[PDB]
RNA sequence: GCAGAGGUUCUAGCUACACCCUCUAUAAAAAACUAAGGACCACACGAG
DNA sequence: CTCTGAATCTCTTCCTCGTGTGGTCAGGACG
DNA sequence: CGTCGAAGAGATTCAGAG
């Protein structure tokens, strides 16, 4: 089946894999992360409800008084999106916070609270989030794009190489927080453990052990095995187990009950383990030789004087082990110390311990905390445990606690979010077997250890630094107040929640300007995540294993698109299938494989679980029955693409452009062309200015009915009907009976936004795509946005291209154009540019916005009206008079040189207080007209649809029709409707239709209100006049020109049309592009596309042919069926038998400018079909014509490539480029140019244009571009007279820079002066 | 404020910002004469206002400067009269960004244009650097009359020939011309016109533009070769040379002095190059710059009328290929065979997998070429006869003008063994072109390349600016101040070879230099050259004869002047060809001719012997 | 402004480097003379 | 035992032109 | 109404043996 839309122009499709999952809401990443950020938790997890929770306890210390959280909801927004850009006023809502405040008794927590006080308070200014996903903040449309961001847990790096430059590896372990302070241990070249906190000076590890009431005799049990001694009348026999002794070199050898094993000397085998293993011998004899070398583990004292033998975790001593064995204490214990494996990476450390106490401990840990600040015995104590173990000093993330109990390989999900003492000893021995051999380094780059923060995150991280200020602030008010004394209002301010969530809106480094050049601009801006910003990683901190493409990116972000320059690889666009996960990593959707049959319910695979299954690839040919058709099928286990057993893939790729993003995805043929190409062509399509006429793309991938919807621009109809009104501003759609709710549905009205600037000063605009009849089924585009054609992405137009070297026109990257384009106007595109003037109220008096401006000719102010104000519709050029304003002593506004467009609007802003005049009465009293003209309008097409609906029942009842259209229409209610079902119905709607009313006659004064009101204004300015100028830019040779695969190049000559070459038929071409850059830089697609295009336009012309003639249906019919076929099995396969005959004759209308081919990236059209494409008309297979040349009219030999191509046009148009300059303003370093920009400036005569003059033996010219054009107060003025009377002298001077130099020296103590 | 790049010393001291300045997008601008460039006139109109104003103050036109701007912002008939004679000998300088070496800002006669593009000749589109994909020049204008004349006799194109880091042309036909003189001197062994004998090149335009001869025919014409054998006469020689038609409608456009030896042969680039070369070696100036200001339009004419396309059937994929990757696959699968036996480690099994792949890849490669080159076949009038190919993706590679074989490579034979951001090689190779589809993995693993090489821009580029900084700020002050050291110890100069051919023959280092002590004769007693003589191509060409390996050299490492280098110690100026002025500075010269190549550069048994002696 | 004063105009116009004219108590007959206050930081973009 | 070298800590610099948007003290009474 | 990361040189640290 098929959408009625889609029978206007349906669009033949390559590709040969049947897709099982369609595409998701494209902009679902913000609108839904943005849900969980203002909608109600009961929960109260992740939630606006989950940011009060922790700021919400309210307790003043000891003094008895509560205040506790109950409910909030969100007021109704002052101002819609439309009312609030010309204010610029944030599309924002208020925040009401239920607060509820008891009072305890004094000395009584457990007493019954005497009172209880609740009300509801207004904090906060919180803004909201438009339906495309665009916050408004003052007056001008800001996206937030996401970032991704080291996840909070655990790491451990290896730092290989530099370090100590000595081949040594030095193992550290960070433990990252969401919020708190970065815990770092790291080993040293000595091995010995440090612990080093929020990047300070190093600090020996047992340190933090000590702070923890941990003794030496348990910090020693935590981390190494004690090897047992016991005292013997024989020879001090000792426990020997097997495994220890494993790895073990035979120090001397060992015998058990009078035989000897392992021989001395001789390296002790795995087998000769065994066999002790076998006998299973528990003591071994051994000399006093091996356990003098022996480090002591638990400290042993003497029970004669009390003291103690040998400290524990001190070197066996002989003389030490004699007074331990006169004393006679039964065990003797050691720590096995084995360099091999056990390292004793701890004993050394606590070596250089220089504590012993754990007070001295946390002194030592003030000190270095808080350098030069005198120790206290409670001060460290509470600083040390407010550092880690505080609740709001320290707090680990859910995701932090799962990642941090993963990388411990614990069992359990959820934890307290606070470090635990067990936690910090698990990392330590996580370190140390890292050190010792087991386990393995995290790797940074992984996309399961970064993940993604949307918008909503940080708004609420934001409001809860607002909510724990605003505590600090209402806590401490709570203290010294009278108790009950007071609202709870009073103790809180909206404010400081306020500059705190609005600062982070308006200037961030993430809160963004968002760009309108496209609609695709715009889906990929919302997408695109940065690794940037607060919390993450600088452009000069960032390394290069960072920028590159890790092999856990396939499916989760773009691989191609990355914009080029500076930041390079850190603001990779996210992928078309992935969609977040729930803690915040990446996840990308797999169809389930059974043992041998592909499933359809699909499955999302994050980061890491993709890890340990083997993945089949989508270019596995599947026989539709489930099982693969070959016996070895390409997978991806282990990031290593190889060839595996039908029987052992368990998970495929979903689709085949699951890798690739928005934009990348929108190229065709990309997998012709090279990375490095396609980075530019996919960075150079969100730069397309729309044009004038904007025109289906001849070959397109096929996510052009995509994008277009999924975005913004266009308006689909949210309900099924037919349309009852259409016009060029507002389409009104007649809804079905079971679309319908039984009660107040009506009809739908869609307004439609005409021309209005964007923030890239491009035309906004709305076309309707219907007629009146026409049906329109749900979610179906029916107008037009800006560069879109029929609800399909169309950014260019496609154009005839030929390939070849013409004159050397199009030299090396030049692009020669016809002047059939621009006679055409297939290129001149709307510019509208806003201007605006300001009266400010200066001293002296404040400036006048009258028209009588002193010293001007009676020219000027023909274009001006009675009030100062330029007519609405005036064509006004560069240096014109826009709007009058006479400073109090000729300041009126201007339009800038060389702008010459026509006003289209004027808005007139005037504050409180001052008097509207004439031309802001006669704006207000318009606007009023047209809101009151649009409430009456609605009204009456609203009641024509809803007595439309009355008559159906007023028909069911027995009831004539003659007789209601005798009583009243309006009122039906004179008649006794017949009791039943749908009575009820229609005196409810009628009842609800005169509420309605009444409404009505308030809303209309609300408006007249709202209108009349003065708006506000900055301080010091009367009234702010804003004018729209609507340029309309032609083509021009050096505007930029580029198409779809990476290809760019400026015009360089608007040939005459009789200059061009033709083909044979006599149809000149219209563009020359030069063949010369395709061989070096392999972007070999645009080659393979301009066949495709000349096979589509082929097919377009025989259609035309067919339609220009009369023509039966059934020929037209099976032609066009035949083109659909077109031999190689393809997916789409529609069938034209079921058309009515009618549509037939409407396709063909929209097919006979050519008929669009689609071709999805990866399994495009093969060479084969585009050669069967072409025979399919009548145009040469191989695909070049002979053209002949336009001046000579002879033949052009070795013919050439012709088609269709489509060719953006880049918005760098050269316009906004030439500023050359003479004389202007200067600095206050007397640097006359001052910077070449809007303001006049000189283009710098940089660092290296200085020696490329010095390399010359140019000396005067430097000296002209050093001293007298550059700064020299008498060089300037002597030569503009010099010039000016004839003579071309010099006169050096000497540069005020020099003058500035000498003083910033001076003014140093350094007395610097010059000789003579 | 004083330190960094954002103090005085950096920011506010040496490079001021100027006035009479100006910016905008680059053209091809073909017809104007390398000697001048384009200017739009509502830029040109802005640059000179005061020559403007004292102008109109000359006519009488304008009281005051008051109706001077008041009838220049006008724009009336007179004031464009008046510009048109302020503009006609005034150089104006347009001046690339990033300015590398001496040659990035140079003078041009302006020629007004109407558009709002800054056009240029094409010629000097290399030494510039400039593409056409939207760059943007600066203009500068000089005021005083010394400045005038400056920008005249230093810094016009036409002066600075061949670049100071070495005496090469750089003024070297690029892309298109370079094409259409390939395509213009070739040969086809069957064309209409075959055999015949033509009266010359006056004629043989003719009998070309008519089409009754095509412009590839072996055919017999006489040309009038002249000799400058005689001391400063020409001698004119006419002797019946057999060439094609389209190399002797070449000939019309060389000069009379060079020989016909140059414009016999295919003509790629490097030998238009070396064309450019004897022209100025042998005739002077002068007669090169309107040479290569002719070469550039008859190429544009002749690629213009080839008709030089490109399109799929170019781009053979050898039939060899199929059977090659088979037989890979087949020895690769023997080798895991054996790594699954245990008889080879895992380390011997990878290097012997890279290896066999890559005797794979060049295999492929070298099928690929010969399906390319030479395949092409016709008839002699005859049988069936071999020639070099007509393929417009060959003639793109042989020529030069655009490409090289390693990219050929990419396009009908396998990409080849890939490396993994790691700096490894990757087991299995991407066995498929660009003119094939290229698989989803094999795209993948394609882009870290080119993410690797992107990246490095950012980093190479940051690297060599602050080695030329550093090595323009240590020179700095050297100026050649005294005509002769009078020293007599200079540096040995021996050629360099590292086994293989020789890299460098004492022919090249030792040329512009002069001589410490007297180079003998090989015959001893006898001295060839005296001991202070330069060495120019009379001189060099005499060394060759008599086969001396060590030559002593004076050099600016032994000069004993202080505070300058000699002249005779620093030897030829290597931009024109003869003895450094004295006081040319030199410090800063070789330090932008060090850190200019640095942005292309990257930034990282039994032996057999050669030949019989 | 010869010194003081006023000045056509072509913003303002004995200094900004300034300049000229006529006139004798105060403005009014005339042409030739000039080019002004604009800092820092984030984000995005292009090219080498 | 006193330099001998040998770690160890501290300061520096890391391209060059443009095209554009947006945001921003200092320090609120005070007599 | 004023008025109150890398990476490299160099200078500290610091050390080991005859
Ligand atoms: N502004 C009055 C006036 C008219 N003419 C003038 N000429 C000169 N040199 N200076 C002036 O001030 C005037
Ligand atoms: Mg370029």
């Amino acid at each position: 089946v098929y959408s009625y839309t889609e029978k206007k122009r349906i669009r033949k499709d390559f590709g040969k894999r049947p897709q099982v999952l369609d595409v998701p809401y494209l902009l679902s990443i913000q609108l839904d992360s943005f849900q969980k950020f203002i909608e109600q938790d009961p929960e109260g997890q992740y939630g606006l409800e989950a940011a009060f929770r922790s700021v919400f306890p309210i307790q003043s210390y000891s003094g008895n008084s509560e205040l506790q959280y109950v409910s909030y909801r969100l007021g109704e927004p002052v101002f819609d999106v439309q009312e609030c850009q010309i204010r610029g006023v944030t599309y924002s809502a208020p925040l009401r916070v239920k607060l509820r405040l008891v009072i305890y008794e004094r000395e009584a927590p457990e007493g019954t609270v005497k009172d209880i006080k609740e009300q509801e308070v207004y904090m906060g200014e919180i803004p909201l989030m438009t339906d495309n996903g665009t916050f408004v903040i003052n007056g001008t449309e800001r996206v937030i794009v996401s970032q991704l961001h080291r996840s909070p847990g655990v790491f451990f790096d290896s730092d290989k190489g530099k370090t100590h430059s000595s081949g040594k590896v030095l193992y550290n372990a960070r433990i990252i927080p969401y919020r708190g302070s970065w815990l770092d241990f790291e080993f040293d070249p000595k091995d010995n453990l440090f612990v080093r906190i929020d990047r300070r000076r190093k600090l020996p590890a047992t340190i933090i052990l000590r702070a923890l009431n941990y003794t030496t005799e348990q910090i020693l049990d935590l981390f190494f095995e004690k090897v047992i001694f016991e005292i013997r009348d024989n020879k001090l026999q000792m426990e020997l187990v097997p495994e220890r002794l494993r790895g073990e070199t035979a120090s001397f050898d060992i015998e058990a009950n009078g035989k000897v094993y392992v021989e001395k000397g001789r390296r002790i085998t795995a087998r000769h383990i065994r066999q002790l293993e076998k006998d299973d011998v528990k003591l071994i004899e051994v000399p006093v030789e091996y356990i003098a070398g022996k480090v002591v583990a638990k400290d042993y004292i003497d029970e004669s004087t009390g003291e103690l033998i040998c400290a524990a975790n001190m070197e066996l001593s002989l003389d030490l082990l004699a007074k331990l064995s006169q004393s006679g204490h039964k065990r003797i214990e050691t720590l096995f110390t084995n360099d091999l494996d056990h390292g004793p990476y701890i004993s050394e450390t606590l070596r250089v311990d220089p504590t012993n106490d754990r007070l001295s401990a946390l002194v030592e840990i003030y000190r270095m905390m808080r350098p030069g600040e005198p120790p206290t015995r409670e001060a460290a104590e509470s600083l040390f445990e407010n550092l880690f173990f505080s609740e709001d000093r320290y707090d680990l993330s859910a995701v932090g606690r799962m990642k941090f109990n993963r990388s411990l390989l614990r069992e359990e999900i959820e934890g307290s979010g606070i470090l635990s003492k067990d936690d910090i000893i698990d990392v330590m021995k996580k370190l140390i077997d890292i050190r010792n051999g087991k386990g393995e380094v995290d790797d940074i780059d992984h996309l399961g250890n970064r993940r993604i923060r949307s918008v909503g995150e940080m708004a609420e991280n934001q409001f809860r630094v607002g909510l724990v200020r605003v505590e600090r602030a209402v806590k401490e008010r709570l203290s010294l107040g009278d108790l009950d004394t007071l609202m709870p209002q009073d103790m809180i301010n909206a404010k400081p929640i306020s500059a705190a969530v609005k600062e982070f809106f308006g200037s961030s480094q993430l809160s963004q300007f968002m760009d309108q050049n496209n609609p695709l601009s715009e889906i990929t801006h919302k997408r695109r995540i940065s690794a940037l910003g607060p919390g993450g990683l600088t452009r000069e901190r960032a390394g290069f294993e960072v920028r590159d493409v890790h092999p856990t990116h396939y499916g989760r972000v773009c691989p191609i698109e990355t914009p080029e320059g500076p930041n390079i690889g850190l603001i990779n666009s996210l992928s078309v299938y992935a969609q977040t996960n729930e803690y915040g990593f990446l996840e990308t959707p797999y169809r389930k494989v059974t043992d041998g049959v592909v499933t359809d319910e699909i499955h999302y695979l994050s980061a890491i679980e993709e890890g340990n299954y083997v993945i089949a690839q989508a270019n596995s040919n599947l026989d539709e029955e489930g099982h693969f058709v070959e016996d070895l099928v390409t997978c991806r286990s282990k990031g290593e693409s190889s060839l595996f057993s039908r029987d052992q893939v368990d998970y495929m790729d979903v689709s085949t452009q699951q890798v690739v993003s928005v934009g990348a995805s929108l190229i065709p043929f990309l997998e012709h062309d090279d990375a490095n190409r396609a980075l530019m062509g996919a960075n150079m399509q969100r730069q397309a200015v729309p044009t004038l006429r904007a025109d289906k793309p001849l070959v397109g991938t096929g996510m052009e009915r995509a994008v277009a919807v999924d975005s913004g621009v266009t308006a689909v109809a949210k309900r099924g009907g037919v349309v009852q009104y259409v016009d060029a501003s507002r389409i009104v759609i007649k809804v079905n009976e079971d679309e319908m709710y039984p009660g107040e549905a009506g009809i739908d009205i869609y307004n439609l936004t005409k021309y209005t600037r964007s923030n890239q000063n491009t035309c906004i605009n709305q076309m309707p795509c219907v007629s009146l009849g026409e049906p329109v089924e749900r979610g179906d585009v029916l107008a037009d946005g800006p560069s879109t054609d029929l609800g399909e992405l169309a950014l260019g137009q496609n154009m005839r291209v030929a390939f070849m070297p013409w004159n050397g026109y199009n030299f090396e990257d030049s692009i020669l154009v016809s002047e059939r384009v621009v006679q055409e106007d297939r290129f001149t595109t709307i510019h509208i540019q806003e201007l605006a003037c300001v009266s400010r109220d200066t001293k002296l008096g404040p400036e006048e916005i009258t028209a009588d401006i002193p010293n001007v000719g009676e020219a000027a102010l023909s274009k001006l009206d009675e009030s100062g104000i330029v007519y609405i519709g005036a064509e006004v050029t560069g240096g014109d008079i826009l709007v009058g304003k006479v400073t109090p002593k000729d300041s009126s506004l201007r339009v800038p040189n060389g702008v010459s467009g026509t006003v289209i609007d004027v808005q007139v802003f005037t504050r409180d207080g001052v008097e509207k005049d004439k031309r802001a009465l006669e704006i207000e009293e318009m606007q009023l007209k047209q809101a009151k003209k649009d409430l009456s309008e609605e009204l009456q097409i609203l009641e024509a649809g809803l007595f439309s609906r009355i008559r159906a029942v007023l028909v069911a009842g027995g009831v004539e029709a003659e007789k209601l259209d005798k009583l009243p229409r309006d009122r039906w209610l004179e008649l006794g409707l017949t009791d039943e079902e749908k009575q009820n119905q229609l005196e409810q709607l009628a009842e609800q239709y005169d509420e309605l009313k009444h409404e009505f006659e308030k809303k209309l004064e609300a408006k007249r209100r709202k209108i009349t009101q003065g708006d506000d204004l900055a301080p010091g300015v009367l009234k702010i006049v804003k004018v729209y100028l609507a340029v309309k830019r032609r083509i021009q040779p050096g505007d930029k020109m580029a198409g779809r695969h990476g290809n760019k190049g400026v015009i360089s000559k608007i040939n005459p049309i009789e200059d061009m070459p033709y083909d044979e038929n006599g149809t000149p071409v219209d563009i020359v592009l030069n063949p010369l850059g395709v061989p070096s830089r392999m972007n070999i697609g645009q080659i393979l596309e301009t066949h495709l295009g000349m096979a589509a336009k082929g097919i377009g012309d025989k259609i035309n042919a067919m339609l220009k003639q009369q023509q039966e249906v059934a020929k037209l019919r099976e032609f066009i069926q035949r083109a659909y076929d077109l031999g190689a099995d393809v997916r789409q396969k529609v069938d034209l038998s079921t058309f009515s005959d009618e549509e037939v004759m409407r396709l063909a209308e929209n097919l006979r400018k050519g008929m669009p081919i689609a071709t999805p990236v990866f399994d495009g059209a093969k060479e084969a079909e585009i050669k069967e494409l072409l025979k399919l008309g009548d145009l040469p297979t191989s695909g070049q014509i002979r053209l002949y040349d336009g001046r000579t009219g002879e033949q052009f030999e070795r013919p050439v490539t012709v088609g269709y191509m489509y060719m953006l046009k880049l918005n760098h148009l050269v316009d906004d480029k030439m500023h050359a300059r003479s004389t202007g303003s200067y600095s206050l370093v007397t640097q006359q140019p001052l910077g070449g920009k809007a303001q006049f400036g000189g283009q710098r005569f940089g660092e290296m244009e200085v020696w490329a003059l010095e390399a010359y033996g140019a000396a005067y010219t430097l000296q002209e571009m050093l001293t007298v054009k550059s700064d020299d107060v008498n060089g300037r003025t002597k030569m503009y007279k010099n010039i000016v009377d004839g003579n071309h002298q010099m006169e050096p001077g000497m540069p005020e820079s020099f003058n500035v130099l000498l003083k910033e020296i001076r003014s140093l103590g350094i007395n610097i002066e010059l000789e003579d | 404020m004083i330190k960094g790049k954002q103090g005085r010393f950096r920011q506010n001291l040496l490079g001021k910002r100027v006035d009479y300045s100006g910016r905008s997008v680059i053209t091809v601008g073909p017809y104007l004469r390398l000697h001048q460039c384009g200017l739009p006139k509502k830029m040109a109109l802005e640059l000179f206002k005061p020559f403007i104003y004292g102008k109109l103050e000359l006519r009488g036109l304008a009281t005051t400067i008051k109706a001077a701007k008041k009838m220049v912002e006008r724009e009336e008939a007179v004031v464009w009269d008046i510009l048109d004679e302020v503009i006609r000998e005034h150089p104006v300088l347009l001046n690339r960004a990033p300015t590398l070496h001496r040659l990035g800002i140079q003078a041009f006669e302006p020629v007004l244009i109407e558009g709002k593009a800054i056009q240029l000749h094409p010629l000097v589109c290399a030494a510039y650097n400039a593409d056409f994909d939207g760059d943007q020049m600066a203009v500068h204008v000089p005021l005083t009359l010394e400045a005038q004349l400056e920008a005249r006799a230093l810094m016009m194109s036409t002066n600075n020939i061949l670049s100071p880091a070495n005496g090469e042309p750089i003024i070297v036909p690029s892309q298109d011309v370079v094409l259409g003189l390939y395509y213009m001197t070739r040969d086809c062994v069957n064309a209409k016109g075959e055999g015949m004998v033509l009266t010359g090149p006056k004629e043989a335009e003719r009998l070309y533009r008519s089409g009754l001869a095509s412009l590839h025919a072996r055919v017999k014409v006489r040309i009038t070769e002249y000799e400058k054998d005689a001391n400063g006469e020409l001698v004119a020689k006419t002797s019946l040379k057999d060439t094609t038609v389209g190399r002797a409608i070449l000939w019309m456009i060389v000069p009379k002095g060079l020989p016909y030896s140059i414009v016999n042969q295919a003509l790629g680039k490097k030998a238009i190059s070396k064309m450019l070369n004897t022209c100025y070696r042998i005739l002077g100036l002068k007669p090169t710059v309107i040479f290569a200001d002719q070469i550039m339009y008859t190429g544009f004419a002749y690629a213009a009328r080839s008709g030089a396309s490109v399109g799929i059937d170019d781009m053979v994929i050898p039939e060899k290929k199929h059977e090659i990757i088979s037989e890979a696959e087949a020895e690769v699968a023997e080798i895991q065979e054996q790594f699954q036996s245990g008889l080879v480690t895992a380390g011997e099994r990878y290097n012997k997998v890279i290896d066999i792949w890559a005797a794979a890849n060049d295999r492929v490669s070298k099928a690929m070429m010969d399906n390319l080159q030479t395949e092409t076949v016709i008839n002699r009038d005859g049988q069936e006869e071999k020639q070099v190919s007509f393929n417009s993706i060959y003639m793109m590679a042989d020529s030069g003008a655009r490409g090289s074989a390693a990219q050929i490579r990419q396009l009908a034979g396998m990409r080849g063994l890939m490396a993994k951001p790691d700096g490894s090689i990757i087991e299995t190779p991407i066995t498929a072109n660009f003119r094939e589809g290229l698989n989803v993995l094999q795209y993948f693993i394609s882009t870290h390349g080119a993410r690797k090489g992107l990246a490095d821009t950012a980093l190479k580029t940051a690297n060599s600016g602050y080695l030329t900084r550093r090595l323009v700020d240590v020179a700095q002050d050297l100026v050649v101040t005294e005509d002769d050291c009078g020293t007599h110890e200079g540096i040995m100069m021996t050629p360099v070879i590292e086994g293989g051919d020789v890299k460098e023959p004492l022919r090249d280092r030792v040329l512009g230099r002069v001589t410490a002590e007297d180079v003998l004769k090989p015959g001893t007693a006898d001295i060839l050259v005296p001991r202070n003589t330069l060495l120019h191509e009379q001189w060099c060409d005499l060394l060759e004869e008599n086969s001396v390996d060590a030559v002593k050299v004076r050099s600016v490492v032994s000069c004993d002047t202080d505070f300058g280098v000699c002249a005779h110690c620093y030897g030829r100026d290597l931009a024109r060809g003869h003895i450094i002025n004295k006081g040319e500075a030199i410090g800063v010269i070789a330090a932008q001719s060090i850190g200019e190549p640095g942005t292309q550069l990257t930034m990282r048994s039994s032996i057999q012997v050669k030949n019989k002696g």
